């Protein structure tokens, strides 16, 4: 019940073993990403095992997708049957239309949560990482120090628990 | 009909054109900067000539190691403290070299000029050589040294302790994760230029003073290569100095790069040098000041002033929180000695005198504490005492900076004592300075590294060590030790009997 | 001074005495084998494995990793320093790969350096022996300088296709192999230029400028489809494994092997050219060296993975189909170079035989490893279609 | 014992301190250049010269010697360990010679070792690349196995012709060069056998036995006169300089260069054989390397000796005439091999051109250095008579 | 299409066939023995493989020298006495190596079997390597040592002194002058198998004890080569063991070979080791008694009695000379110090004890004389004294053995003080034993080596030294010295003032 081998992981392994269809497995993966990944995760309960669990879940989705999809689709369609290039161009469009760095980070992060392979094909995904990332940094690193910590904390919307400074 | 040939210089005269423009001839990586495709590299090399100059260096190096040094028993006649220190220095630098490989591969992808790509390529192969060289130091000390454990499995035993996490930040993730230009600065413009290099030399010095002729033999060889990456360091600031974005982004990634690097090495290096050695070379306080001022923050950076480059705005802060940083850290490292993969020793009489002489006030704080721990039997397995207990008993919480991963204890520190705690979407976050705090507040998704207290929360010490193989061959004696003598070594049992169960210190604010 | 001012702990009496006094009677652990915990590929663990396996700090969530937890600093957006998301392929352990030649940095530069120094000696003997005299002028000034010269950009492009892999590879053993595969390709491209620069010195009027061969590559017809495939493999593939696999197990195994071995290697001698074959000897040695590593990674390790064998074969099978087409086109366009040859140099029968050799070798060494159903006749027929 | 029992003066505190205490403040002479008294051939003295010149303990009565007195022990009868009596040539200093490549033992074995290791890599790639397929069977089983194979005994014989020189050479610089010249020849002979042994492994039914090629050498017609010259140069010459000069500046410069370069090197490619040319590349590199040394000793040093220039030229001129005839005969008999080739392989015109090349090179590189009046037409004409 | 190559043994299998038959296919050298053309060699090598195994050794060797050893200042941290000793050891062995080149070339010519020729060929190349290696030790100590003179020009300054002459006899002329089988025995069957190989090792030992890590690095490498020559040593006794002539010439040549080597090396190696070192390793007497008995004259030569090989009939006499010969000799070497290219030192107090403890009676003989010489001022330049003067004053003439060239003082010796003086055809010849005397009596024409006294007769000491370049770069100070300290070094004028004039000791006889 340690670091690399514990009840939680065993549990998800068995859980994952009962995913006989692509739609089910794919949907569970996306749901898992919404629930346990990124600073916007719905919960931090699986903080110590989610990274490993997610990978094991991706494994199932990839295997199922390969058996279900025909060659062209495996290369150009997402696990949800969506046209990969569309999603990519669409998301990039929204990113460029981003008003500020706050809307931008929401676009990029969500993109990762919903399309991270084996959902979207790696080629499109990393092509996306390339464009979304460039825009996000540009907006974020502009006058990076102007906003003082006192206000930035509020903009982030964090709950200040304790402060010390001699 | 005379005997003629062709050399690298002559063939490299045409390498610049090797690249041809087309549809998607562009970088696959996100970056705010645009690298001019007209950039040239300082050294006119081709694979063949690169291989040759490197092979000649290998000959000398391995020749010395396998022959004369082995005959002189150089792997053994080293001070115990240093034998241990090299397990950390060599393996930690090994990962810095290894990630430098991937990072320069990324820079290679970013460069559009064939020559700038070629410059990085040479570095990709150099960093691979350095990975293998650092690996060889551990390999050699394990084969011929006084204590193989740690040297023989650092790649897996390094994962038990907290010091390792910050290493992946400055020399791993900080090297490959983020804007290629940001990673470029973390590696070359700041990492290599400000620390890595002057550091490599220093290591050879501290090593020689402690009987280690193995490290100088290898590291001096690594330096020769690095003298080339330096010249290639400006090449990255030149291919963007024109792009308008650079005049609006460079200084920020550089400031964050500087802080990130010094946040870790300022404390760790001084610590490894002053506390991992017997014989001293130079007080870290004076070394750091020279490196981070008359050298980097002064001479080296000042020349880049004509490209816009401005001195880090966090330079004043860094020097402030530095004087006692390494001393402050050792108290923590020692207190959590069972989580290491190397043996630690407490300052002896001459050393305390040396420390006081060089850092007035040192004794009344650190000196007294170490004598207290020693008298209470922290080195004896039958005392049932490990300094971690002293921190708990005296209410001195130990946190891990969510950003730099550096351990800090505000209520005991003689250096920086500022602490900031926040709660965001169900998770608590602890910070040790205004710069790391900013980085997190703005880039929350870039910093989600779990700390040892989080992963080990609720776990009993001896169990974490056992699970992660923190033991020597006998399957009972700990790799880590609170002293460097050959007798009275601590065993797993000795630890289990302590009944230490980890707690996530942040929750005391609930 | 003569003794220096720096006192060393190994030789200074006073310091050495202190050190010796603090030493233990015997080593504190008899296990003096670094990397003892690594699973050997062969009888006993090798220096190559000890110095390489696990250098990459992967956490258990990346197949085979030994660490734990997330990366300390990630990309803006959240992208991990290294992650499963950078490749379609899946495995039980990314550290299973082993370069059959067991090449870590030292052995690699040692072998290439020997080659470099020999090459120098060769060229000096060649020129002094005046062997250049018996070489056909047309072949020298047209096929070697223009068409062979243009090929350098093909190898250069393949080299560049490795850039992303150097950054994304999920393990040390793979990253190191990848690096050496690409480095060998840039070497070859540079060797092609070395020959042109050599000819320029012993043949008055020979222009070493790359302008001509480059022009041929960028706007010619012979390598048009080749360049189009190269451009794609390099800049249109973001999956480090698809790039490496498609480059070495498809495009270069077919097009490259044909151009290098079945055209220039095969015909140069017929024109009294033993200079070019000297360099192709290298490219071929390099190709065969990389092939062993390529096979071990994609077939022995991924293609035969205990849990993802079927899955991975599907993907590579997919990739093979994806790139087999542009490669055929590259070969087709290349057929045009035969027409530029002097009458009688070679006939359609030899061409066909050489084609069958490349394809048959390809089928035996790669295609059959993933059960890709290849039709030798149909492939040869297609490339032969656009024959000069 | 982890530490050990043997106490070393450099690391033992007690001993080292005693040593350090007895040391002088500074060196007792600032001239730290061993061999400073040697006259440099180039700008600054070389490691090659320092380590070699004057190693031979010659007394002043042997031109250039620095010692004095007779040898301590001589041969029964009185023959000196080394003496002027072992060669007709005379000089003002036997230590004047310099190998242009400056080869002392270390550099020599280093270069050859690189060649050896590369050769291994080459053969492994060659066989794996299956290049053997495109090689003509007749050329392989008849000309390579029998005629090229037989040539090994020619090179072996030339190697053995150096034995006496290894014993009689009157200086270190010459002895070392002589040794390397002969060692390179035995190397080539062994490389010829290496190729036959290689073919035997990748070509079923290929016999690596030397029986056939040896039989061809001992009782054939093609190499009859060649063997006769070899046998003489080796066993009928007791003058170490006549042997070295006649072997490298006459026989091997004519017969050897023709066979190696103008026959096998020139025709192998025409039969899809790039294997043999790989080894000939070495022999030719070696030949050109030895040529530089041969020229320096016999022309620069002896042929242009300030006091014996005229005398020495007369002798070498004499030697050239003495061995030119047997060499022409060797070439003549060799002409018979062309009749064996498949029709159309080459014609009498090419043969004549290749002959003129060897002779013209020989006249410019050797014959003209001692003013030997050579008639290219007459020499070529005599040889062609051998064309069956 | 599976990767395949061809190794050396696969090629060597056909090497025996390389040689073919013809009328004049025979040796050009005179020899009483016939070498069977069916002989095989122990190692199946080809030029390529030989080169490779040798290159790998060079890598380590030079790597150690140029790198780690240079960094450790190994060329300097050696005892002064040893720095001097190595000038003689390395250069004298250099000529032994050099002559072995020509000698094996002669053996190569003698052998008729291609394999036996190949075995010798490897040796010819090894002895060149060895020449260059010994040359490198001197080269290195001259470049980085405490006293370059002697190291930098031994090849010409060695000609001034008498010790050098005997060296050319055992390791030069004895190696190449005479029946190839006689030379074979002088070099391999005795020179190496009895002295060189055990000697090379011993030198590395004495070197290590005196701070010299340079010599071990090179000589240990030379030893690895000589291992093959040893195995190739029996090959010469096997290719003749059948021929009837061998059964009646072998023992005679073997006896002389043995006496030749022993006569010189017995007293000289021991002299250089005991008097040329500060830290002793083992008394020459028991080092010798081991080599010649528990290693050669029994557990080595007895394994060849099946070929008609017996025991050196002069073995008994030789034994009675390894106890005192080297002591008899240092007396003479020091007495004639102005004739060397090295600096010598009087035995100190600690050394005299060692000598007396390991060789009872050493003090009452040598000790008392050395004490007297110092009283005379032999170390101080202004004394106007050179030990040679003492031999004149006390009527103790010094002779040179016309055969072995070994200097001897029959009136003071403790070894074989059996002087024999003969006149023949207008010339006087002096011998020191019954063995060398028979040699000269039977083979007059083989031994006409003129001695230093015959050559220097009537010459003033200072003039010989100046003429033969026996000076330091200041053109005034002597290379040789009677002490190893850093000041009070004798100059040419200090010697001239002595007005020493050589005279041929044998001329007193009527
Ligand atoms: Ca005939
Ligand atoms: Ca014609
Ligand atoms: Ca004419
Ligand atoms: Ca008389
Ligand atoms: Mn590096
Ligand atoms: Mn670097
Ligand atoms: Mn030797
Ligand atoms: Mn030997």
């Amino acid at each position: 019940l340690g670091i690399h081998s514990n009840d939680t992981r065993d549990a998800w392994v068995n859980k994952i073993a009962q995913l006989n269809t692509l739609e089910k497995a794919a949907e569970m993966l996306k749901q898992f990403r919404m629930d346990h990944t990124t600073p916007f995760r719905n919960s931090y309960e699986l903080d110590n095992d989610y990274l490993w669990i997610e990978a094991k879940l991706e494994e199932k989705v990839a295997v199922l997708k390969a058996r279900a999809f025909n060659e062209v689709d495996f290369r150009h369609k997402t696990a949800f049957g969506e046209d990969a290039k569309s999603v990519l161009d669409g998301t990039v469009a929204k990113m460029n239309a981003a008003k500020d760095k706050w809307e931008a980070e929401k676009i990029h992060i969500g993109f990762r949560q919903a399309y991270k392979p084996p959902i979207m094909p790696v080629n499109y995904f990393l092509d996306g990482e390339r464009q979304l990332g460039t825009r996000l940094m540009e907006l974020r690193n502009l006058n990076y120090y102007d906003t003082p910590l006192e206000e930035l904390r509020k903009q982030r919307g964090v709950r200040v628990v304790h402060l010390q400074s001699p | 009909r005379a005997p003629t040939s062709v050399n690298a210089q002559e063939v490299h005269r045409w390498l610049q054109s090797f690249n041809w423009d087309f549809k998607n001839n562009r970088t696959k990586y996100a970056t705010k900067y645009k690298m001019a495709n007209e950039t040239k590299e300082q050294f006119k090399l081709i694979a063949k000539e690169y291989a040759r100059m490197e092979a000649v260096k290998d000959e000398r190096q391995f020749g010395s190691l396998q022959d004369a040094l082995t005959r002189l028993n150089a792997g053994v006649r080293v001070h115990p403290k240093w034998n241990e220190t090299m397990k950390v220095v060599s393996n930690f630098l090994e990962v810095g070299e290894y990630n430098a490989i991937a990072a320069t591969g990324m820079l290679w992808d970013s460069a559009q000029a064939a020559e700038q790509k070629n410059g990085y390529l040479a570095q990709v192969l150099d960093e691979i050589r350095h990975t293998h060289q650092c690996a060889y130091v551990n390999y050699y000390f394990a084969k011929n040294g006084q204590d193989p454990a740690g040297h023989n499995d650092a790649r897996r035993t390094r994962t038990i302790g907290p010091l390792w996490k910050g290493m992946k930040r400055v020399f791993s993730d900080g090297f490959i994760s983020g804007d290629a230009v940001e990673c470029s600065l973390n590696l070359q413009l700041v990492g290599e230029a400000c620390f890595t290099n002057p550091l490599i030399v220093a290591v050879t010095e501290w090593a020689a003073a402690n009987g280690d002729e193995i490290t100088p033999t290898v590291f001096l060889s690594i330096e020769t290569d690095e003298l080339r990456h330096m010249a290639n360091g400006y090449q990255t600031v030149v291919s963007i100095a024109n792009d308008p974005a650079s005049a609006k982004y460079l200084n920020t990634d550089l400031n964050n790069a500087f802080w990130t690097q010094q946040k870790y090495f300022t404390p760790v290096l001084g610590m490894l040098f002053e506390y991992g050695s017997k014989f001293k070379v130079e007080p870290w306080v004076k070394t750091w000041d020279r490196w981070v001022y008359e050298d980097w923050g002064g001479i080296w950076i000042g020349r880049l002033g004509k490209y816009g480059v401005e001195s880090p705005r966090s330079l004043k802060d860094a020097k402030q929180d530095a004087y006692w940083a390494h001393h402050d850290l050792y108290l923590l490292a020692y207190a959590l000695w069972p989580t290491g993969f190397f043996r630690l020793a407490l300052p002896d009489q001459e050393e305390m005198e040396w420390f006081e002489a060089n850092y007035p006030g040192w004794y009344d704080h650190y000196g007294k504490i170490y004598e207290e721990w020693r008298a209470r039997g922290c080195e004896d397995p039958s005392s049932g005492f490990i300094p971690l207990m002293w921190f708990i008993e005296n209410n001195h919480p130990i946190y891990i900076d969510r950003v730099s991963q550096v351990p800090f204890c505000p209520s005991l520190a003689k250096g920086a004592s500022t602490l900031r705690v926040h709660e965001y979407n169900g998770e608590m976050h602890t910070f040790s300075d205004q710069w790391g705090e900013r980085m997190w507040l703005a880039e929350p998704e870039r910093y989600e590294c779990q700390n040892i207290f989080e992963q080990y929360e609720g776990r009993e010490l001896s169990e974490v060590i056992a699970e992660l193989h923190g033991l020597r061959s006998d399957g009972k004696t700990l790799i880590a030790q609170p002293h460097v003598r050959g007798d009275k070594l601590w065993t797993l049992d000795d630890i289990k009997r302590l009944n230490c169960v980890f707690k996530n210190p942040v929750k005391a604010f609930n | 001074s003569m003794l220096g001012e720096r006192r060393r702990g190994l030789t200074d009496p006073e310091m050495a005495e202190v050190i010796l006094k603090a030493l233990p009677e015997a080593p504190l652990d008899g296990n003096n084998k670094m990397g003892y915990f690594v699973t050997p590929r062969w009888k006993r663990l090798t220096e190559y494995e000890a110095l390489t396996v696990y250098a990459q700090p992967n956490a258990d969530w990346i197949a085979g990793g030994l660490d734990w937890g997330d990366w300390t600093q990630k990309f803006h957006g959240g992208r991990p320093s290294w992650g499963n998301e950078t490749t379609e392929l899946r495995t039980v352990d990314w550290f299973k790969h082993r370069d059959p030649l067991r090449r870590w940095h030292a052995p690699y530069v040692k072998d290439k350096a020997e080659e470099w120094r020999y090459t120098d000696r060769f060229l000096q003997g060649y020129s002094a022996d005046g062997q250049i005299r018996a070489m056909n002028p047309t072949w020298r000034d047209e096929f070697i300088n223009r068409y062979w010269g243009a090929f350098l950009f093909n190898e250069y492009g393949l080299f560049n296709a490795h850039s992303q892999g150097a950054r994304e590879a999920l393990s040390d053993v793979t990253r190191v192999s990848l690096a050496f595969w690409g480095f060998d390709k840039i070497d070859i491209a540079q060797m092609i230029q070395l020959e042109r620069g050599f000819l320029a010195k012993i043949v008055p009027g020979f222009d070493e400028s790359t302008a001509v061969p480059k022009a041929e590559w960028t706007n010619g017809e012979v390598y048009k489809s080749a360049r189009l495939a190269v451009e794609g493999l390099w800049q249109e593939v973001f999956d480090w494994n698809e790039s490496a696999f498609s480059v070495h197990a498809v495009y270069d195994a077919l097009f490259g092997q044909f151009v290098r071995r079945e055209f220039f290697q095969r015909l140069a001698p017929r024109f009294g050219d033993n200079l070019t074959p000297f360099f192709i000897n290298q490219a071929q040695t390099y190709f065969q060296i990389a092939k062993q590593g390529v096979q071990d990674l994609y077939y022995n390790c991924l293609g035969d993975d205990p849990e993802f064998s079927d899955y991975n074969r599907t993907v590579m099978r997919n990739w093979t189909g994806k790139w087999l087409e542009p490669t055929i086109a590259a070969l087709r366009d290349f057929m045009g170079l035969f027409a530029k040859l002097p009458a009688g140099t070679t006939d359609k029968e030899e061409i066909t035989a050489s084609l069958y050799r490349v394809v048959d070798d390809w089928i035996e060494d790669y295609a059959s490893r993933i059960d890709f159903k290849a039709d030798r006749d149909q492939i040869v027929k297609a490339v032969l279609a656009g024959l000069k």
